C-alpha cells in the first residue's frame, strides 16, 4: 500500500493577509477586533473619578463653586480621572455676571485638570485696608444664603469706599501673594463691577468707565469697564439689578505673586484655589454608572476583551482595547484546499 | 510553495475532521484518513502562544491636555488633535504588521508540519518501506483504517506484519 | 547556513539562465544545467505578493496648522514642526523594519528552494537512484542535457532506461 | 551519473540588508524609491484646490479681498485643499494701513484655513446708530470703484461725529453679535483711523491719542494710537494722506459675542466672514498647472509611482509616497554566487 | 552502532520571549540593555556646548548679561548645544528690578536656544532725540563699572526729561526697527522707571501712574506703572532707591519693526539682541567636566555602549541610546534541554 | 515543533561542551559526544549579525523647545511632553517587536541546524548505513569517541572500515 501525509479540507470562509501569499482563505481564524457600542459613562475601575467638582453642593453648578457662590462652598474630593462634561460652564446664581467678556466659564475646566483642588481657608488679600481708601465689604440680595438673605462670592470682595466725599481715583496696584504649598498652583479669581451713572456715583464717586489690568506669569490682560446698557441678565439669582460684574482669573506657579492695577468697582480676591498633581481629563456625560476598565469618548463606558477595537477613535483612558484601521484576525486553521478524491 | 515544487499533493481530505494534519492509506480498502493529533497541537499551542504576545502590547492612554482651555487655546488643541491622530494611525500600522508576520508564520509552516510527520511515519513503517519523496511510502503490507489509525496513535508496529523494524534508544 | 552545514555546493551556475534554480547533471557528456520554470516561478510570485504588501501601507497626511498663523504662533509651530519630523522618522525606521524582514525571508528560502527541487527529483529518478544527502543523487543512466531538460520539464521517466518507477495517485 | 540541485550564477551588482547575513549581493531588485524632482505646483486630482481667495477679482490680492476693498469684492469658492503663496500678504490699494503694528497681514491665510468662506451680506453692527453720538460713514478717494471716486473697506465703516460740537469722549462698549450659522466661526474686522493735530480737532474733536481694546474667546488687546509723524504711506492707493488707519481682526465661535472699547477715529465692524470646515494647508506657489496625485512643499506637483521616497521631508497632501531615510530595495534575485566549474 | 544528530544541555538561567514559544529559557544572552547611573554634565562630543552666555564675563549671571549690566558685557560665543541650568534665572547687581510683573526672567533662557547671540554695536534708537521733549541719559550708582561708580543697562536708556518745566505727557509712539540681518531675529529690551510722589515730580514732572503698550508679531503687551509702596530690593547693587524699574522684552524677526507707546520714566531700548540658528537645549547643571556621547537630563554625561537603556526617559541629546520599557536580550545560544541519560 | 513531531530526541547532551549541536554514537562503547564547530559557528554568526542589525537604527534626540519659555508658555509646553512620551513609547514598542522577531528566528532555527547536520552525516556514513528518520543513522561499524570526533571534523572514511563511499564532485 502506499502511506501519505496530508491536510484536511473544510469550509474555509475567513481570509487573512499574509505577505508572500497575499490574501488567503482558512478555516478558522480567532478575531482581535470589536466594533464597541455607545454605552453611559461611569467610574473607572481601580481609580476614584470625578464628576462635580463637589458633588455634597446640590443645586449648585461646576462654576457656581469654582467661584465660591454661597451654598456652594463644600469639599472638593481628589481624584485621578476626571469628566468633562460642561464645555461652556453655567453659573446658576448670585450676582450677574457677563461671562464671554472674560475666560472665566472655564475656570471649573481647569479645576478638574488637578488631581487635588482645595479652596483656602485664609484671605489672601485684606480687603478692607487695600489701596485706595478704607473699603466696605459689599454684598448682594441676590447672592442669598441658607442663614441670610445676602452676601457675595467667597473668591472675591466688593471693595467700596467707605468714606463720604469718596471720588475718583488714579490706577492703584495689589499684589497677590502665593499663599500655596510649593507643589500647588494658586488660581486666583478677581474682577470688576459696574452699572449706571448715577449708581456709580452713589457707590464710588464716579460716573466714567474704569480700567483694570492683571500681570501674572508673563500674562497681561486690560479691561475697560461699561457705563449702563448693560445685555440683559442671565444664569444669575433672578433680582433685577442695574449693574453687572466681569470676572476673571490669573494662575500662579509656586513662588510667583501677581499684581492687580485697578480703579473703582474691583472685587478684590478673597479665598484662593490651591490645586496640585494631574488628573486624566476626558470628555463625558453625567451621571456615572457602575464600573468599566475603560472610559471612552465616544462610546462611553467599556470593558476590555479582545486586545484591539474598530470603530471612531477618541481620546480614551484605563485598560482600554488599542484602535486599528480594520477588524484584524489571527489564522487558527490551515489554508484552503480543495477536496480530493480517487476518480 | 515547497509542496508545490516538491509535488506534494495540493488537494485536502474532508475526511480529517479529528485534526488539522494526519495520514492517508492507499491500497485494496480504497482510501482512509487519519488526523494526527500531535502534530494539530503543536499547531494549536503556537498560534496560542502567538495570541498572547499580541494581547500583550500596551501603549500610553490618551487624554485631554490638563492645562489647555477651549476657546482660549484654540490653536493648541489643533496641535493636539493632530498628535493624537497620528499616534493613532501610527501605532495601527505597526500593529498591522505584527499581525501580518503572525499570520505568514502560520500559514508558511503548515508544509513543516507535513514534512515533521513524514518523518514520524518513516521509523514506525520500518527499513522495508520505501521513501517516494513526495511525502508518501510505499509499503510491503496492506493498511486499511485500522492499520492507519495505529500510525497516527503512534502505536503502529511493522513486526505485526512480519516486516524488520527500528527499536528506540533506551 | 542551511546548504553550508548541509555540504550544499556553494557556487553557481553561469548557465543556468532561463532560470533562478534547477538541475546539474554530471557524467561523460561533462556538465549539463537546466532551469526549474515552476520554482523560479513560485519564487518570483513571492515577491510580487510581497511587494503588494509593502505598498498597500497608508500614512496620513501631514499638513499646516489651520489655526496657526506665522509670527502669532511661532512656539506652536516650532512643536508642529517637530511631531512632522518625529512622524517621519518613526515611520521610516518601521518601513525599514517591514523591508529587512522581507528581504531576510527571501534570501533564507533558496536553501528551502533545493529542498523542494530534490523532492521533485527523487521521485522522477525512482526508487534505484541513490541519495547522498547533498542535494545530490547518483543514477544508473547517464543522463545529458536532453535528459536534463526532461527532469527540468518534469517528463522524465525512468522507464526508458528500463528502470523501476514511481507512479502517481490518481486525485 | 549524478544529478544535482543547483542555484544560477550572474552579475549581482545589486546590495540589500537582511537581519541574519548583513548586506549581501543579488542577482536583481525591485527599487522602492525614487527621488522627486522639483516641479510647478498644481490642482489636487479628486480635491478642488484653492489659490488666490477670490479668482474671479482681478488686480486684487488676497489681503484685499479680506479687508472688502472696493472692487475686491467678490465669490470665494470652496475648497478642501490651499495653496499658501503669500507668508506676508500685502494690499495693493484703498486707504494706507500700518500693517505690522497688528496680526492682520495674516487674516487671508487664516481664512484659506476653513473650507467655505463666505462674506456676511448685513452689518453686524449698525454704525450710524453706534455709542458716541450719532455717526456719518466716512469715505475717501483712496478707495474708488469702477462706478466711483470714493469708498471704504466693506468690513468697516469709517464712524465720524456728525454733530458741529464735536469732542472728547470717554470709552464706549459695542458687544459684536455672531451672526453666522451654529455651524460657522465669524472672523470680525474692526480698526482704527488716526490723523495730526489739526485733522483730528476737525474730525473727532480731540487731537489727543485715542485708546482701543477688544475682547472674544478670551483674548484681549489694546491699542494707543499715534497722533502725527506717521511712517510712509505704502501698498495702497497712491494718493498721500495726513492720516493712517490701524486694522485688526477677532475670532468669534459660534455663539460668543465679541467687544470693542473705542473712543475717537473707531472703524466700526460692518460686512464679516463666516467660515465652517477645514482645508487641507500647504506652502506653495501660484499658478495652479494642470493635476497631481501629490503636492509637495519642496518638489511641487508630482504622480505617485513608487511607494517610498527619498529626499528631504516636508508637508505634502494628496496620494502621497511616504517618505524614507535610504533608498529602500526589494530582492528580486538570488544571492551571489562564485561560479562552479569542474577543474 | 547508531549515529544522531543533538544539541547540547547546560546551565540555562537567562529568558526569552518568542512569539510562538512564550517565554524560554537560554544557555546564553546578550544583554541589550543597561541602566544608566547619574553623573555630572559635560560637553557633547563633536558639539560645542553652552553654559553660561558669556563664560568671560565673571561674577555675572545670564540675566545680568542679557540685561546689557556694566561689567557683563562681553562675547557670547556660538554653540550648537546648551544647558539650561536656571529655570528661573536671578540678577546680581545694578538698578533694583521687579522681575515678576513681567516675563523679563526668561531672557537669557530664550537666547540660549539660537546658536548665535550677539549684542548689536549701534543703538537702535536715538534716545535724546525720542519723541516727549529732548532727554538726558540716565545713570545710577547701583550698576557701577571698574572705572565708573555710575552707569545703566547697555540695552536701555533711561530716558527723563531735560527742560526746566518738564510736565505730563500723552502717550508718545516709537518705532523700533529691525536692525539685524535677514536671517536674525531680534530681541529688543524695554521698560520703564517709577518711584514715589515727590521723586516722580522731579524727575518727570507727573506723580500719577503711567501708562505703557509694546507691540510686535501680533503680540500687544499693557503695562501701568505703580507710585510708592514697592517691594523691597532684591537681586540689585545694594544701594537703597526709592523707585524701582520693570523691564520687558519684545522679538522681532527680520523685516518686523515694532512699537512703544510711553509716557514718562520709559527706558528706551538701545543695544539689542541680535539671533541666528538653533542650540539643541536641555535642562542640566554647571559645571561641565569632561566629554560625554550623550547628555541626559536625570543621568547627566553618558558614554554610549549598549544600543538601548532602560530607566527614566527624558529629554537627551548626541549619541544616545535609545530608552525602552523592558531589559530586552538577544538569544546567543541554544533553548534549555533536560540532560539525556542512559538507563 | 518540527522535532517534537518527528521524534528527534527532546533532551540534550552535557557533554557537548564545545559547541552547540553536533552528534552523538551509541554502541558497545557506551555514548560517544561529538560538536560540530560549523554548525556552531553559523549559529554564532547569525546572531552577532542579528546584533548588528539591531543596533544600526538610529533615532532623533529629543531636546526641549527653543521658543517655548517656562511659566509664559506652560500650556505648549504640557504638549511637548506628551509628544516626548508618545515618541518613547511608539519607538519602545517598535524595537521590542524587533527583538521578539529575532529570538523567535534564532530558536525555530535550532531544528534546522540538525536537519542541516543529518545531511552532512548522511554522505559521510556512505550509502551502507539506513536513515531512520528520526535524525538517526543505523551504521554496519562501531563508532567509539574516536570515530565521532573524526565525524564532527568531517574526516570520516567510510572505506576504513572496508564500507562503500561516496565521491565529492571535483567543483
Ligand atoms: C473565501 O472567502 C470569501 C469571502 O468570505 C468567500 O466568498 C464569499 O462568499 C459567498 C460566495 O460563496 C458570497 O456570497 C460572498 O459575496 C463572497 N465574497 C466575496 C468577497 O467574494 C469564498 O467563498 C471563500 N471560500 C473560498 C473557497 O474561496
Ligand atoms: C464591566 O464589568 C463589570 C464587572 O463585571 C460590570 O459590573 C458588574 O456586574 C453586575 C452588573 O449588573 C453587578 O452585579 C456587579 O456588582 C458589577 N461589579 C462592579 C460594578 O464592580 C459592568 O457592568 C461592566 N460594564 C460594561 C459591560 O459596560
Ligand atoms: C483555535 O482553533 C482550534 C480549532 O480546531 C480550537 O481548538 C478546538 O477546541 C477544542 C476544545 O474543545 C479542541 O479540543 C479541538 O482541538 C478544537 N475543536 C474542534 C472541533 O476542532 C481552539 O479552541 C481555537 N483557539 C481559540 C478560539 O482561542
Ligand atoms: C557587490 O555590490 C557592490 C556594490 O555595487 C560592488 O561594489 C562595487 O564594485 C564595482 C566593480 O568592481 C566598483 O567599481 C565599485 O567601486 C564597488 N562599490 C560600490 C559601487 O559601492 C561589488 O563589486 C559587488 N560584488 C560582487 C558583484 O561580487
Ligand atoms: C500626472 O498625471 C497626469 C495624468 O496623466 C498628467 O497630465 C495629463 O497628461 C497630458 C499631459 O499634459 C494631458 O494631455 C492630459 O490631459 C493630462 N491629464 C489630466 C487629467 O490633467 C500630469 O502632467 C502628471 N503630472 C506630473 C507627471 O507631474
Ligand atoms: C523580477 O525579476 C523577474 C526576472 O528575474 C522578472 O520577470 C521577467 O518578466 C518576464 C516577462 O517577459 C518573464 O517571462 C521573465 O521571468 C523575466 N524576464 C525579463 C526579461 O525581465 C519580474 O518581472 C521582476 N519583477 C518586478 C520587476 O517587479
Ligand atoms: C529558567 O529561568 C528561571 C529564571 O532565571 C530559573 O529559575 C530561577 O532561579 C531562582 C533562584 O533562586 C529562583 O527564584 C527560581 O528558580 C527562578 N526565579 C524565578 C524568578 O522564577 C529557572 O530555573 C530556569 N529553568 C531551568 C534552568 O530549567
Ligand atoms: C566617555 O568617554 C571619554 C573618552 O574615553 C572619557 O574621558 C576620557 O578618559 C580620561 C578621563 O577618564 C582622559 O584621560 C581622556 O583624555 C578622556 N578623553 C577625552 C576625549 O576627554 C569620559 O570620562 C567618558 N564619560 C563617562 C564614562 O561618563
Ligand atoms: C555568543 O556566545 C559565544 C559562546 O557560545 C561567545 O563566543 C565564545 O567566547 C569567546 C568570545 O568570542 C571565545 O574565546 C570563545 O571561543 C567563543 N566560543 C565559541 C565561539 O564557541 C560569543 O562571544 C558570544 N557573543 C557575544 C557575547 O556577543
Ligand atoms: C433646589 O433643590 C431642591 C432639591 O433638589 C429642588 O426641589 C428645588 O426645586 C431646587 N431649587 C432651585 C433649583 O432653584
Ligand atoms: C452665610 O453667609 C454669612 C455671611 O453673609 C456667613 O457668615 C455664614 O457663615 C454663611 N452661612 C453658611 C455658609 O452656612
Ligand atoms: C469732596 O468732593 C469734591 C471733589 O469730588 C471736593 O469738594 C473735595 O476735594 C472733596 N473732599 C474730600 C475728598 O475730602
Ligand atoms: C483491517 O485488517 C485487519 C486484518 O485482517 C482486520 O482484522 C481489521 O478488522 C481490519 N479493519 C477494518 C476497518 O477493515
Ligand atoms: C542524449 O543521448 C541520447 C541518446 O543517445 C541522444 O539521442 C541525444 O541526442 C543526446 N543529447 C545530446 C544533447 O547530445
Ligand atoms: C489691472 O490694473 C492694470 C493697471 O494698469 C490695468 O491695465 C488693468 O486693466 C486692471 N485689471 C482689470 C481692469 O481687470
Ligand atoms: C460701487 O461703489 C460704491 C462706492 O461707494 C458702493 O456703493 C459699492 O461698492 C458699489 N455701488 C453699489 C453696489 O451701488
Ligand atoms: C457745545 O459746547 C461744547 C463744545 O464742544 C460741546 O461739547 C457741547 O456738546 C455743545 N453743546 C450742546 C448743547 O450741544
Ligand atoms: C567677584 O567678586 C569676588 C568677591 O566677591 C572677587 O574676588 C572677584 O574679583 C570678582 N570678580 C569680578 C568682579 O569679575
Ligand atoms: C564704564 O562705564 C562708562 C559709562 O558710564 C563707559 O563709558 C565705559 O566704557 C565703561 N568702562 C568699562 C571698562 O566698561
Ligand atoms: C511752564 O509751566 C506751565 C505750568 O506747568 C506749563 O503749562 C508750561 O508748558 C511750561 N512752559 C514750558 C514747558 O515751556
Ligand atoms: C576506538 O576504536 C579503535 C579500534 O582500533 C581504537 O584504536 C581507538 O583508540 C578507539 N578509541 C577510543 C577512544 O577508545
Amino acid at each position: 500500500d502506499r502511506i501519505c501525509t496530508g491536510i484536511t479540507s473544510s469550509n474555509s470562509p475567513h481570509v487573512v493577509k499574509t505577505a508572500t501569499q497575499g490574501e488567503v482563505n482558512v478555516t478558522g481564524v480567532i478575531p482581535l477586533t470589536t466594533t464597541p457600542t455607545k454605552s453611559h459613562f461611569a467610574n473607572l475601575k481601580g481609580t476614584k473619578t470625578r464628576g462635580k467638582l463637589c458633588p455634597t453642593c446640590l443645586n449648585c453648578t461646576d462654576l457656581d463653586v469654582a467661584l465660591g457662590r454661597p451654598m456652594c462652598v463644600g469639599v472638593t474630593p481628589s481624584a485621578k480621572a476626571s469628566i468633562l462634561h460642561e464645555v461652556r460652564p453655567v453659573t446658576s446664581g448670585c450676582f450677574p455676571i457677563m461671562h464671554d467678556r472674560t475666560k472665566i466659564r472655564q475656570l471649573p475646566n481647569l479645576l478638574r485638570g488637578y488631581e487635588k483642588i482645595r479652596l483656602s481657608t485664609q484671605n489672601v488679600i485684606n480687603a478692607e485696608k487695600a489701596p485706595g481708601g478704607p473699603y466696605r465689604l459689599g454684598t448682594s440680595g441676590s447672592c442669598p444664603n441658607a442663614t441670610s438673605r445676602s452676601g457675595f462670592f467667597a473668591t472675591m470682595a466688593w471693595a467700596v469706599p467707605k468714606d463720604n466725599n469718596k471720588t475718583a481715583t488714579n490706577p492703584l496696584t495689589v499684589e497677590v501673594p502665593h499663599i500655596c504649598t510649593k507643589e500647588e498652583d494658586q488660581i486666583t479669581v478677581w474682577g470688576f463691577h459696574s452699572d449706571d451713572k448715577t449708581q456709580m456715583k452713589n457707590l464710588y464717586g464716579d460716573s466714567n468707565p474704569q480700567k483694570f489690568t492683571s500681570s501674572a506669569n508673563g500674562v497681561t490682560t486690560h479691561y475697560v469697564s461699561q457705563i449702563g446698557g448693560f445685555p440683559d441678565q442671565t444664569e444669575d439669582g433672578g433680582l433685577p439689578q442695574s449693574g453687572r460684574i466681569v470676572v476673571d482669573y490669573m494662575v500662579q506657579k509656586p513662588g510667583k505673586t501677581g499684581t492687580i492695577v485697578y480703579q473703582r468697582g474691583i472685587l478684590l480676591p478673597q479665598k484662593v484655589w490651591c490645586a496640585s498633581g494631574r488628573s486624566k481629563v476626558i470628555k463625558g456625560s453625567l451621571p456615572l454608572i457602575g464600573e468599566a476598565d475603560c472610559l471612552h469618548e465616544k462610546y462611553g463606558g467599556l470593558n476590555k476583551s479582545k486586545p484591539y477595537y474598530t470603530g471612531e477613535h477618541a481620546k480614551a483612558i484605563g485598560n482600554c482595547p488599542i484602535w486599528v484601521k480594520t477588524p484584524l484576525k489571527l489564522a487558527n486553521g490551515t489554508k484552503y484546499r480543495p477536496p480530493a478524491k480517487l476518480l | 510553495f515547497f509542496g508545490a515544487i516538491a509535488g506534494f499533493l495540493e488537494g485536502g481530505w474532508e475526511g480529517m475532521i479529528a485534526g488539522w494534519h494526519g495520514y492517508t492509506s492507499h491500497g485494496a480498502h480504497g482510501v482512509a484518513v487519519a488526523a494526527d493529533l500531535k502534530s494539530t497541537q503543536e499547531a494549536i499551542n503556537k498560534i496560542t502562544k502567538n495570541l498572547n504576545s499580541l494581547s500583550e502590547l500596551e501603549v500610553k492612554n490618551l487624554q485631554r491636555l490638563s492645562g489647555a482651555m477651549d476657546e482660549l487655546h484654540n490653536e493648541i488643541l489643533e496641535l493636539d488633535e493632530k498628535v493624537d491622530d497620528l499616534r493613532a494611525d501610527t501605532i495601527s500600522s505597526q500593529i498591522e504588521l505584527a499581525v501580518l508576520l503572525s499570520n505568514e508564520g502560520i500559514i508558511n509552516s503548515e508544509d513543516e508540519h507535513l514534512l515533521a510527520l513524514e518523518r514520524k511515519l518513516k521509523k514506525m513503517l520500518g527499513p522495508s518501506a520505501v521513501d517516494i519523496g513526495n511525502g508518501c511510502f510505499e509499503t510491503k503490507h496492506k493498511c486499511n483504517q485500522t492499520c492507519l489509525d495505529r500510525i497516527a496513535a503512534g502505536t503502529f508496529n511493522a513486526g505485526e506484519f512480519s516486516l524488520p523494524t527500528f527499536d528506540s534508544l533506551n
